């Protein structure tokens, strides 16, 4: 797990990749990936989380400061953030 | 406010 | 331009469309090309706005009603939304 | 009124 950029607490983030690395194991298609993650993240840290997940994607988006995760799994990016 | 932006790119 | 799937009126989706395409002339890095379409959209239809533009990604995000696109130029998908 | 939403490249 390799964070490219992060705006969070070692808690949240730890959980991010935890979660992150249950989605994987499960699901194979980057949208059930994004929906798994997104929606524990919504469970647990409650609304709005919302979730990106492929190989070559760029994004501009505003977050919450304290809630904002980008990081690799394997060959995989993950951007996970609270609006 | 709590918010800010923020941007992200893949890797090559 | 291909509209994959839209919850936004006819003329706002016109509007995401024109937009991707300057900025697919103004630049050719994804991060770019989104930081450009979100700050036009937060310029023109208020904040909050998140963009993600892409090859390769999936999704699941949660979007205001009538504020959410979806959609390809050419070969690269953009997906547009306001929280 | 908010809605979820998911995208997949193919």
């Amino acid at each position: 797990a390799v964070i490219k950029n992060a705006d969070m607490s070692e808690e949240m983030q730890q959980d991010a990749v935890d979660c992150a690395t249950q989605a994987l194991e499960k699901y194979n298609i980057e949208k059930d990936i994004a929906a798994y993650i997104k929606k524990e993240f919504d469970k647990k840290y409650n609304p709005t989380w919302h979730c990106i997940v492929g190989r070559n994607f760029g994004s501009y988006v505003t977050h919450e400061t304290r809630h904002f995760i980008y990081f690799y799994l394997g060959q995989v990016a993950i951007l996970l953030f609270k609006s | 406010n709590y918010t800010i932006c923020a941007g992200t790119q893949t890797d090559p």
